[PDB]
């Protein structure tokens, strides 16, 4: 479930 | 299961430096992006610094009242989170706390204390009952812990024996150094029948006291 | 920068009652909110993450709602465990910001203070030392009043006070007073006395000592 979100 | 450890905090003279660690296990490191977040005593949280993980180039964010001042990195090989403090103010004690992402898992903390007072071991004193006139089957005892820096200490009763009605008070700051009390109530079959000692320690100081309570 | 404001700063809350905090964003944050729960000399745990999300081992009497600026977490029937402080955070944009806290306390039926007095150490005279400590146990509401009687005559010199955090078993308080004076200027006196006045009556506790006694 996302680790490193981009935005 | 996810766990963060934090570890390196403790008294730092203003104007040093400091570097706090964290230590990753039961996830994958590599992947996910990691930040630092602080609690003052007493007061509410702030978000300190955050990296993004290595496929992001390991962009990394910062707090105003930090830059320039704090680097935040992270070693993927050990899976260690790190906090360099440079130029440490006042206004920078604080309880540490290592974050994953976007705040699913907290370690535990470490302290850190910025003060130029001095390390100095506490007195402690027994707090036995005085007058008379007893309106109570159960009486209360305490231990006064006088004059010590820094935080924290650890009161307990007869060896971890005496684990309820036991309340052990906050402490307060007066000259740069700290006192606290704890108190202890126990049945009048089990004092001065039996033998009740507080487990006084100052883990900074290396400091170990055991006092029995006894009667005036 | 984004500001989250939280209200209610506290509250008081009785077992089995619901109750909503609520948490507004100066700018637009979608649904980049979290609500944390902290216990006091705890870390925080998350409670929900994008604003409706419950997280992992989390109650079910705990609802996230909210999008854009207005966001709110509800408690069902809270239950005795559910005491803390109550924090929100947005990542809508560095920094992460957070609440200013709501502290949360169990409501309770009222309870009297039960107050013990004790004469400066043996080992603390030995030292040059006079420190007067009287404990106030287990009574609710949390505010309380003090004073102080050396010889008759009211002392409002060296006194500290520090309260206690609401204890997890019978969510009363405690409080400890500590009359720290000269030493020398202990033994100018021998009549001493801790006088607790609390809600639960307008007759104060008197707890006292005699020195030469
Ligand atoms: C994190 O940083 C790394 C390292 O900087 C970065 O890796 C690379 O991405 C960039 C694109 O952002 C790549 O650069 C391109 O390379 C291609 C193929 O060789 C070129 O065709 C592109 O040329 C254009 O731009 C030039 C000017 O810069 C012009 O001269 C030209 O006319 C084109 O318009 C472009 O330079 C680079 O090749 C990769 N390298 C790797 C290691 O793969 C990465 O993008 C960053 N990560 C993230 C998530 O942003």
């Amino acid at each position: 479930l996302n680790p490193d979100p981009s935005q | 299961e996810v766990q963060l450890v934090e570890s390196g905090g403790g008294l730092v003279q203003p104007k040093g430096s400091l570097k706090i660690s964290c230590a990753a296990s039961g996830f994958t490191f590599n992947i996910y992006a990691m930040n630092w977040v602080r609690q003052a005593p007493g007061k509410g949280l702030e978000w300190v610094a955050r990296i993004r993980s290595q496929s992001n180039n390991y962009t990394t964010y910062y707090a105003d009242s930090v830059k320039d001042r704090f680097t935040i990195s992270r070693d993927d090989s050990q899976s260690m989170l790190y906090l360099q403090m440079n130029n440490l103010k006042t206004e920078d004690t604080a309880m540490y706390y290592c974050v994953r992402q976007m705040g699913d898992y907290w370690g535990q903390g470490t302290t850190l204390t910025v003060s130029s007072a001095v390390k100095t071991p506490p007195s402690v004193y027994p707090l036995a009952p005085g007058g008379g006139a007893i309106s109570n089957s159960m009486v209360t005892l305490g231990c006064l812990v006088n004059g010590y820096f820094p935080e924290p200490v650890t009161v307990t009763w007869n060896a971890g024996s005496l684990g309820s009605g036991v309340h052990t008070f906050p402490a307060v700051l007066q000259s740069d150094l700290y006192t606290l009390s704890s108190s202890v109530t126990v049945p009048v079959s089990t004092w001065p029948s039996e033998a009740v000692t507080c487990n006084v320690a100052h883990p900074a100081s290396a400091t170990s006291v055991d006092k029995a309570i006894s009667p005036v | 920068y984004i500001q989250m404001t939280q209200s209610p700063a506290s509250l008081s809350v009785s077992v089995g009652e619901t109750v909503t905090i609520t948490c507004r964003a100066s700018e637009n944050i979608y649904s980049f909110l979290a609500w944390y729960q902290q216990k006091q000399g705890k870390s925080p745990q998350l409670l929900v993450y994008a604003a409706t999300n419950l997280a992992d081992g989390v109650p079910s009497r705990f609802s996230g709602s909210g999008s854009g600026t207005q966001f709110s977490l509800k408690i069902n029937s809270l239950q005795s465990e559910d005491f803390g402080t109550y924090y929100c955070q947005h990542f809508w944009g560095t920094p992460f910001t957070f609440g200013s806290g709501t502290k949360l306390e169990i409501k309770r039926s009222d309870a009297a203070p039960t107050v013990s007095i004790f004469p400066p150490s043996a080992a603390q005279l030995s030292s040059g030392g006079g420190s007067v400590v009287c404990f106030l146990n287990n009574f609710y509401p949390k505010d309380i009043n003090v004073k102080w009687k050396i010889d008759g005559a009211e002392r409002g010199n060296g006194v500290l006070n520090s309260w206690t955090s609401q204890d997890s078993a019978d969510s009363t308080y405690s409080m400890s007073s500590t009359l720290t004076s000269g030493g020398d200027e202990y033994e100018r006196h021998n009549s001493y006395t801790c006088e607790a006045t609390h809600k639960t009556s307008t007759s104060p506790i008197v707890k006292s000592f005699n020195r030469a006694a």
